[PDB]
């Protein structure tokens, strides 16, 4: 009994640099935790808001979702989902109404990745995206020029606007 | 670490199978337009339809919604070919 | 009775019975009675006169939902891309397939149960029961294990929903009244009515 | 001249405080509420009995909320526009009176747009437009056609009884409220779900427009409460929510129901004020669960009305289907409930503009046990 | 009775006005003034009455409410639980919660208008469905079960309901009406199947009880199950006496079917309080049978058993309660050796299993021996029926017991000063009415 | 390494800074097992290998329709003999077809 | 066209029955339909100035 303690990993130890390749074509280095979902660690960055989405699921849709492009290599780390569950409605539900033709056999949502060690240094980018609605408040008109951030939005998700 | 459910299926064949939805999708009012054209019709109409029995209303509103299709389903499944 | 002591609800003589009296002074209907169409259609005498009066509506509902399908692969056919392909014959399949099997179940579901009714010689549920059951069975002729218990039973069913609150309602409610008196007990002293209320005038659409 | 000093007076008034906000116009006063007390005085001069009085509650209570001159006059042309409906004779009062009003939900709905809202706006008006104008054009052929064949232009017609089928969105015709409200301002979305219907159920009710098919009320039962449970964003519940009870009020009213509709209206114009002017958790589940028909509230008074006809026209199938609807509904509710107090925490924000928001709570709440009479 | 209400009436009120910190205290003396009120509510009712002992009405049908023989027992035992409940919930919400919930099952079962008793039982509906889903220790699942089957039995009830004020003109139980329709009395069985647990409408008991918190079950079995026994009595068996004579022969194959699926079903549970929740599905349907009999000795033996489960299952959940705070399972499996290591919650267990098994000095006994006396003076084959399958239950109680008697344990898991308190009331209220002062 | 967390005199604080653990109501819980917690799981979700093949059918069939059948036609039995015993006339029970219309005995009449 | 033909109807059927009511049903038409059409194009105009330069046939919603 009484094995040894293993102390804890410094962030400089555990953190891992991502480049993602925005709408605008411009390479941003994207420093991420090990084990935290790549949704959440765009939205930290500071992406605008146009670049994500809510998930369109029955009582998901507080969390932000993002068009990305997987390198092959990387398909491993995603997570399966059930077809006859409401997780693959609602991914059925966010590429019919926002991927549409712009989908690619890469084409993967951030939530369903889980940023890990072997992930370092990895390129993904943000996927192109159609002008979408929920509310009035929550929409996409289909351009990108406001330069706000999804971290300042502090509402949660769509309900009524 | 805590008991999960299996899902079926491996994960790049059911991502696969999800990604046939991300399709060209076209507007609703284009199928609402001749929904409203044609019940209308269909109202004018059915004020002259003969008086039939509870029990075939029932039978037919049972065939009409077997063989109802989503509108999903064709959008997953439609080819353009032959 | 509302104690533990005796049996509740109470017991009404069979030998005494209540001469019947009038709801009101003056009975004037709004409900006009049903159509010589309606008598038409229902005479179930001649299995193939029956049959063939009441497929109308099965082909109707066909073909609603082969121009629904057929519709929602057109829509998305693209019109600036010329296509090799003639829609039209992608597309007639599609409708005339749909009514087809619409008006062959409909068919079998006429066809049986007038064939029972005429067998039997009785108007009841059996005969909506086999005519279900029937119809279910075509359908599920190449259909994997469930379904061919599943759909004989939800066939058969919809008779009988249709035969419980279509037919045995109304008529088993048709003395309750709600103005004046209660039906049964007339004794009681409620204001009575001169004439029925009239809240709507016979339906003309 | 003394019966028509009675109209007369309303246009007046309108007038005279149409050109008193243009000439008094002014950053300081954004929200007239000068004008807003004006407008409501100016609709009492309209109010002639209990459904009039009803039109005049509702008008004020969604003047209360919009903001600015503009938006308060065309709530004044829509209230027009529906007392004008309630008092339509012939073809052309219900044609003039209900495209009036349609324009009036076409300019509210454009001006209460912001610049990043256009693109999805003016395509669901765009939409509502051309129904409403396949709409309209069916009408009014359909209605040249019986005068020509009878010479006069008698109300009580199937052509009638099919336009305000559309107005009212129960059976097929009920597309263009789901485009065009999920795309639209909540308080818009909310007063024209609501107010329009009554200046429909009033005309119904007093010119015999009822007809002997229950199909299209049984058809909006069914399709609004699966749809509605089927429908992943809550702005489509609600809009469904509305179809299928709309569409069990139309089979009730064509039996000659006409006290259980008016009141059923206003017990849901409160049920739905606080779930779409949405600003607290608890307003809005109370909302809900008086959309739902629970009993502690005032909707299950509405609700009851409703049941309590159907039971005396002893139609088996309507009251089989509307118990299997209204559980379908009932789980679509319970998921709107689970969604604010279950599912994640809720942060929502600050609009303390409740202006008649807590007065309907509390109406809600509070006015079940004096109601307690009609059911 | 005006006592008794008003009191009901403060017990929500006097949250909205307490220091947020007095909460529980208040929210015990509330309990108990209830609890004593009920007693004068039984003082002032004279025997010598006996159609109803006490009617009071303020001003309409909906607002007429009385006791009866079964409406005294069951109010009388609502009060006698509560306390137990309210001492075992921490926090406002939950206080808030639970006495919104009692104030309401309290005010239906003296309510005699049909409407005005679907107003104030269904009015409890998302409470029990935020209570069943809360957010660490709630299954989502079991809420929506129990909403949904609550939403249309009731739905069902309130259709019959108005069906019946509209041809009658009233609903209330004091006014003699007798109705011969089928789908009427269907209506309103349909309500009385799915609360009380009859299969196959039994599914959503298991569930909510399993996700419920302590007091929550205690509440549930011990009286919710009960309210259908008033329904019954007083909106059922008054007006559609002749609908259960006429389907008689099918109440008694669901009755049967029940008690026998749910004995055999019980057999392969694992978890202590599915064990238990099983147990009372089996136990309503012997209460069911009885009083759908239609005789003297069916409703009086239907209400005492009624009462003793009401006193013998809230026992069995609390002390299920106590050993999931102890051990954080509720697995038989992992608890072993609770003899040796808890002496005093072994004891308490085995007394009210044994209570749950009929035994001669409990009041399952002396319910039981008048239910199945009412079997037989049906047939004779009715009583053999239900007494033969009785052994199902023997044998997975003894199968529980002997998994937790005996094996190696490591942790003394016994309980406290606070958990003796809230059995000793339950303790004492079984044996008294095991002796006889039922 | 450990401490007493209850006091009885009423003193009672909880030492969230103390090095060694406090003996609160979490020292005596059972310490679960991988493969206990997996079969747990796996009884209660067990609808998930719900399969529909002849034998499932056969098996519920028998035993669930075939009770009840029996429980049917006892209960049927045991009505007409009480019928018979007590003298009243063949009752109209819900599925008997019956050309009579008796269903309560009247308690002011002699059978 | 539609309301114009609607209108043409009523004013057919005017001059078959020697009646104004028609005359007036038209004139109504013409005001309301007049109306209509000037709030819509407004409505299209405003949709075309808000097009994305992805967007290509925004005017063609039936493509
Ligand atoms: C050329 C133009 C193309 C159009 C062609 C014609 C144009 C219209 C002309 C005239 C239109 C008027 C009449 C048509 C039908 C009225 C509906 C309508 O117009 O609404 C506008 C509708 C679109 O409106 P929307 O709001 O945008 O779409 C809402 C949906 O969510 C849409 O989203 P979704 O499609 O993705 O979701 C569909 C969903 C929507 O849900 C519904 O469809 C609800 C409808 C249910 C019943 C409707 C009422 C029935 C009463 C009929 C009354 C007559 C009989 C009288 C007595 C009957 C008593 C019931 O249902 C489903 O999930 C699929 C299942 C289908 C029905 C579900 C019930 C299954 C029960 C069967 C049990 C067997 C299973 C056992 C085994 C199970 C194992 C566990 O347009 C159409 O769909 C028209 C297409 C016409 C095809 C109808 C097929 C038969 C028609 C008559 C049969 C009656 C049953 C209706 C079945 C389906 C109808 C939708
Ligand atoms: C003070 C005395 C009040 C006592 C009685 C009131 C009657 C006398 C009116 C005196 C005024 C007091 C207002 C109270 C009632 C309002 C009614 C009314 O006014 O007209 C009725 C009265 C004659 O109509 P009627 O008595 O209804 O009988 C006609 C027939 O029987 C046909 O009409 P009917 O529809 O009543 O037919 C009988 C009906 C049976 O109908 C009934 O039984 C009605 C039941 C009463 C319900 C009351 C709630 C209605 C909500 C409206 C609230 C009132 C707003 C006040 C608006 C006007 C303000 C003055 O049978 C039916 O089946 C039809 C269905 C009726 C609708 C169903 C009822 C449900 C309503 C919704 C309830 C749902 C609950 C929601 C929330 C509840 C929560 C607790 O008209 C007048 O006397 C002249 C109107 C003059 C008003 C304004 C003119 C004065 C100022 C002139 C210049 C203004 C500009 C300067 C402004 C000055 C201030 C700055
Ligand atoms: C005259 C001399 C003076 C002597 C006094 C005499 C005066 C007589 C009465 C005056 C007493 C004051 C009335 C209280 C008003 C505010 C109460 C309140 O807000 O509740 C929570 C509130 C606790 O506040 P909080 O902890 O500080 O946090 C709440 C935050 O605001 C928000 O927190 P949250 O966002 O985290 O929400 C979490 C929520 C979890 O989410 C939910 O569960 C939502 C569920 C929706 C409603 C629940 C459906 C079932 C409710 C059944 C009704 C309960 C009674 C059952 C009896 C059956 C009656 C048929 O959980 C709760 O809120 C509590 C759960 C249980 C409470 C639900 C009962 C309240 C019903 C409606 C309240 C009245 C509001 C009217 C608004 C007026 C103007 C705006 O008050 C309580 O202490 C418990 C409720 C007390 C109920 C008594 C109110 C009467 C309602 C019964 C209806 C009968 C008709 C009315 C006639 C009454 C006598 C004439
Ligand atoms: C028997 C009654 C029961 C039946 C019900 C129907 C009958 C109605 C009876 C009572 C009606 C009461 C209606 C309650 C309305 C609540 C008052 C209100 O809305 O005030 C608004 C008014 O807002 C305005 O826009 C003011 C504009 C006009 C002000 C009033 C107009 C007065 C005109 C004269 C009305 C007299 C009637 C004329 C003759 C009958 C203020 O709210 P806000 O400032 O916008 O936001 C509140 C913020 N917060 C609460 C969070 C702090
Ligand atoms: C909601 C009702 C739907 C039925 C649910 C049953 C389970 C569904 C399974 C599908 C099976 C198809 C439906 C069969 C149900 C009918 C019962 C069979 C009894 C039977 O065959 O007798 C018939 C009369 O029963 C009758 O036809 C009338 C009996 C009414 C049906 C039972 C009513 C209560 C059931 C509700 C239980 C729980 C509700 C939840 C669904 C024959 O009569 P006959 O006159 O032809 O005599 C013969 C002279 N030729
Ligand atoms: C010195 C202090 C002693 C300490 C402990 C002793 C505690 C009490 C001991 C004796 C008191 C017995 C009363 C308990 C209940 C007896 C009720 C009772 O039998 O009378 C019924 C009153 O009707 C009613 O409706 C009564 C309703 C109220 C009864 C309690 C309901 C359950 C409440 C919780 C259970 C705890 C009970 C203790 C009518 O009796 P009958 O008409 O049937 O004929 C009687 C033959 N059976
Ligand atoms: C004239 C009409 C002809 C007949 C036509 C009939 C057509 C359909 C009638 C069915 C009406 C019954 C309504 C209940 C539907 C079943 C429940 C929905 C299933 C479901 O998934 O609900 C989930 C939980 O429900 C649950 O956990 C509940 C479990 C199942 C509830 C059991 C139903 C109560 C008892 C049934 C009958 C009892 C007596 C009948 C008289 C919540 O899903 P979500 O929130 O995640 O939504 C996300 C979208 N998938
Ligand atoms: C298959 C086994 C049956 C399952 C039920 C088992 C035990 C339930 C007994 C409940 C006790 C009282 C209920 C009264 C009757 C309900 C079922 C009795 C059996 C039955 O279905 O008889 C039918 C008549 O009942 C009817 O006509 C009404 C049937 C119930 C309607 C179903 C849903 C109604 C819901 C309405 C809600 C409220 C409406 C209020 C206006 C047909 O028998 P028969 O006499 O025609 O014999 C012809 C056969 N040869
Ligand atoms: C798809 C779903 C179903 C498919 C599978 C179903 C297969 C089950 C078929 C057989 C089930 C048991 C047999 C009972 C029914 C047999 C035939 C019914 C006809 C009938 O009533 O005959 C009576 C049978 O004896 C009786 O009265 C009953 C004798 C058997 C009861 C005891 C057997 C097991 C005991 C276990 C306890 C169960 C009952 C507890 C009370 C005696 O004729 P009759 O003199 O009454 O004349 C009445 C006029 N036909």
């Amino acid at each position: 009994d009484h094995d040894h303690y293993t102390p804890p990993k410094t962030v400089f130890e555990d953190t891992i640099t991502i480049n993602v390749l925005d709408y605008d074509g411009k390479k941003h280095a994207v420093k991420a935790l090990i084990g935290t979902p790549l949704n959440k660690a765009l939205v930290e960055y500071g992406f605008s808001s146009t670049y994500f989405f809510p998930n369109m699921g029955y009582y998901t849709q507080h969390i932000s979702d993002a068009h990305v492009f997987i390198p092959e290599e990387y398909w491993k780390y995603v997570e399966n989902v059930d077809l006859k569950t409401d997780d693959a409605e609602a991914i059925k539900l966010m590429f019919k109404l926002v991927v549409q033709d712009y989908q690619r056999e890469t084409s993967f949502f951030a939530s369903y990745l889980t940023l890990n060690k072997e992930m370092d240094n990895m390129t993904i980018g943000f996927g192109p995206i159609k002008p979408w609605h929920i509310t009035p408040k929550w929409s996409f008109n289909g351009h990108h020029n406001v330069k706000d951030r999804m971290f300042d939005r502090l509402e949660t998700g769509p309900f009524i606007e | 670490d805590e008991p999960k459910h299996q899902i079926p299926g491996n994960a790049l064949d059911n991502w696969a199978f999800l990604r046939t939805y991300a399709k060209p999708l076209p507007d609703m009012i284009h199928y609402y337009y001749y929904v409203y054209l044609f019940g209308f019709f269909f109202v004018y109409k059915v004020a002259d339809f003969p008086e039939y029995s509870p029990r075939v209303l029932v039978m037919a509103a049972l065939i009409g919604s077997l063989f109802y299709v989503r509108r999903d389903w064709v959008h997953r499944e439609f080819k353009d070919s032959p | 009775t509302f104690n533990y002591v005796i049996p509740y609800g109470g017991s009404s003589s069979y030998t005494i019975n209540n001469e019947p009296v009038k709801a009101e002074e003056v009975t004037v209907d709004f409900s006009k009675e049903p159509s010589a169409s309606s008598l038409k259609l229902a005479d179930k005498s001649d299995w193939i006169a029956y049959t063939f009066n009441n497929v109308p509506l099965m082909a109707t509902v066909g073909l609603l939902a082969g121009a629904h399908e057929a519709f929602l692969h057109y829509e998305r056919t693209p019109i600036y891309g010329k296509r090799t392909y003639n829609i039209i014959k992608k597309l007639a399949p599609i409708v005339i397939n749909k009514t087809a099997y619409a008006t062959l179940l409909g068919a079998i579901f006429c066809a049986t149960d007038a064939l029972y009714e005429n067998y039997s010689g009785k108007k009841s549920y059996t005969s909506g029961m086999v005519a279900g059951a029937a119809t279910g069975a075509v359908f599920a002729i190449g259909r994997p294990l469930p379904q061919p218990l599943v759909w004989p039973l939800v066939f058969a069913a919809a008779p009988v929903i249709a035969d419980l609150f279509g037919e045995v309602y109304p008529e088993s409610m048709k003395s309750a009244r709600g103005y004046g008196t209660p039906y049964g007990f007339e004794n009681l002293d409620d204001a009575v009515p001169t004439r029925n209320p009239i809240r709507r005038n016979p339906h003309h659409y | 001249m003394w019966e028509n000093l009675w109209y007369l007076d309303i246009l007046i008034n309108v007038l005279i405080i149409t050109i008193f906000g243009l000439i008094s116009c002014s950053s300081s006063a954004t929200k007239s509420y000068d004008l807003k007390g004006c407008f409501i005085i100016s609709m009492v001069g309209g109010v002639y009995d209990i459904p009039s009085a009803i039109l005049w509650c509702l008008a004020s209570l969604s003047i209360l909320n919009f903001n600015g001159f503009f938006a308060s006059l065309f709530l004044v042309f829509t209230w027009i526009s529906n007392l004008f409906a309630m008092q339509s004779l012939n073809f052309l009062g219900i044609y003039l009176a209900f495209e009036m009003q349609s324009l009036c939900l076409l300019v509210l709905g454009k001006i209460t747009a912001n610049e990043n809202q256009r693109w999805f706006a003016y395509r669901g008006l765009l939409k509502y437009l051309v129904l409403s104008l396949i709409a309209g054009s069916i009408f009014i052929f359909h209605a040249s056609s019986s005068y020509l064949q009878s010479g006069v232009m008698i109300s009580d017609s199937l052509v009638t009884y099919v336009f305000l089928l559309f107005k009212l969105g129960v059976a097929p015709f009920h597309m263009y409220t789901l485009e065009l409200f999920s795309v639209v301002s909540r308080h818009v979305a909310f007063v024209f779900s609501t107010l329009p219907k009554l200046s429909v159920l009033y005309l119904i009710s007093n010119s015999n427009i009822g007809s002997e098919c229950v199909w299209w009320g049984l058809i909006s039962l069914w399709l609004g409460s699966i749809s509605q449970y089927q429908s992943v964003f809550v702005r489509s519940i609600l809009l469904y929510s509305s179809v299928a009870e709309i569409g069990l009020v139309l089979l009730v009213l064509q039996e000659g129901f006409s006290w259980e509709a008016f009141s059923w209206v206003s017990i849901y114009f409160l049920s739905l004020s606080g779930v779409w002017h949405a600003n607290s958790k608890f307003v809005s589940a109370i909302s809900v669960a008086s959309i739902a028909g629970l009993p502690p509230f005032l909707g299950f008074i509405g609700k009851a009305q409703i049941l309590k006809s159907l039971v005396s026209i002893n139609l088996g199938i309507l009251i089989f289907s509307s118990i299997l609807a209204a559980t379908i509904s009932f789980i679509g509710y319970l998921r709107l409930i689970r969604l604010m107090y279950l599912v994640s925490p809720v942060k929502w924000k600050n609009n303390k503009d409740s202006s008649f928001i807590n007065w309907s709570t509390w109406m809600l709440t509070v006015g079940t046990l004096p109601m307690v009479y009609s059911v | 009775m005006s006592l008794y209400l008003f009191m009901l009436f403060l017990q929500p009120l006097s949250l909205s006005f307490v220091s947020r910190s007095f909460s529980k205290i208040s929210s015990l003396m509330m309990s108990f003034a209830t609890l004593w009120s009920a007693v004068y509510m039984w003082f002032t009712s004279n025997g010598a009455n006996q159609t109803f002992y006490q009617v009071v009405s303020w001003g309409s049908d909906w607002s007429t409410f009385g006791v009866c023989y079964t409406s005294l027992y069951i109010s009388l035992l609502c009060a006698f639980i509560f306390p137990i409940c309210v001492i075992l919930v921490q926090g406002y919400r939950a206080l808030s919660i639970l006495i919104c919930i009692q104030t309401a099952v309290s005010l239906s079962i003296v309510s005699l208008h049909m409407l005005a008793f679907y107003a104030l039982f269904e009015s409890s509906l998302l409470l029990f469905f935020i209570l069943i889903g809360r957010r660490k220790y709630g299954s989502l699942s079991a809420a929506y079960n129990i909403s949904i089957y609550t939403f249309i039995s009731a739905l069902g009830f309130l259709i019959s309901a108005f069906w019946l004020n509209w041809s009658f003109g009233s609903v209330c139980a004091l006014l003699p009406n007798e109705e011969a329709n089928s789908f009427v009395a269907f209506g309103i069985f349909i309500l009385l199947w799915v609360k009380a647990p009859l299969v196959p409408f039994h599914l959503w008991l298991p569930e909510a009880h399993v996700y419920a918190p302590t007091a929550g079950s205690v509440l549930l079995a011990g009286v919710l199950l009960k309210i259908s026994i008033v329904g019954l009595h007083v909106f059922f068996l008054p007006i559609c006496a002749s609908s259960i004579v006429k389907a008689f022969p099918l109440i008694l194959s669901i009755c049967l079917g029940s008690f026998i699926f749910s004995s055999f079903s019980t057999l392969k549970q694992i978890d202590l309080k599915k064990i238990v929740a099983y147990s009372s599905i089996s136990h309503m349907a012997i209460v069911f049978l009885s009083s759908a009999t239609n005789s003297g000795l069916g409703i009086q033996g239907a209400v005492l058993y009624c009462i003793a489960h009401g006193l013998i299952s809230p026992g069995l959940f609390l002390l299920v309660g106590i050993l999931y705070k102890n051990t954080n399972t509720k697995l038989v499996f992992y608890l072993r050796g609770l003899s040796q290591q808890a002496p005093v919650w072994w004891s308490v267990w085995v007394f009210f299993m044994l209570g749950n098994l009929a035994f001669p000095l409990f009041p399952n006994f002396i319910a039981e021996v008048v239910c199945l006396s009412a079997l037989f003076k049906n047939h004779e084959l009715y009583a053999y029926a239900f007494i033969f399958f009785s052994f199902v239950g023997t044998v997975y109680s003894s199968t529980v017991l002997g998994r937790l008697k005996g094996g190696v344990s490591s942790q003394c898991v016994d309980a406290s000063r606070l958990d003796v308190i809230s059995w000793n009331p339950l303790v004492l209220a079984t044996v008294v009415t095991g002796i006889g002062y039922m | 390494s450990s401490r007493i967390a209850g006091d009885t005199t009423g003193k009672y604080t909880p030492n969230i800074f103390s090095p060694e653990t406090p003996m609160d109501r979490s020292f005596s819980h059972v310490p679960k097992n991988p493969f206990w917690e997996a079969w747990v799981f796996r009884r209660d979700n067990i609808q998930r290998e719900f399969v529909w093949t002849w034998q499932t059918i056969f098996d519920l069939a028998t035993f669930v329709g075939g009770l009840y059948v029996a429980m049917y036609a006892t209960a049927s039995f045991c009505s007409r003999q009480n019928d018979k015993r007590n003298g009243y006339p063949e009752r109209n029970y819900y599925f008997s077809d019956s050309k009579s219309n008796f269903v309560i005995p009247d308690e002011r009449e002699f059978y | 066209i539609a309301f114009i033909a609607c209108s043409v109807n009523f004013l057919y059927a005017s001059a078959y029955l020697n009646d104004m009511a028609g005359m007036l049903f038209s004139i109504t038409i013409t005001t309301i339909s007049a109306c209509e059409t000037a709030l819509g194009l407004a409505l299209c105009v405003g949709y075309f100035q808000s097009r994305a330069a992805n967007e290509v046939e925004a005017l063609n919603l039936l493509k």
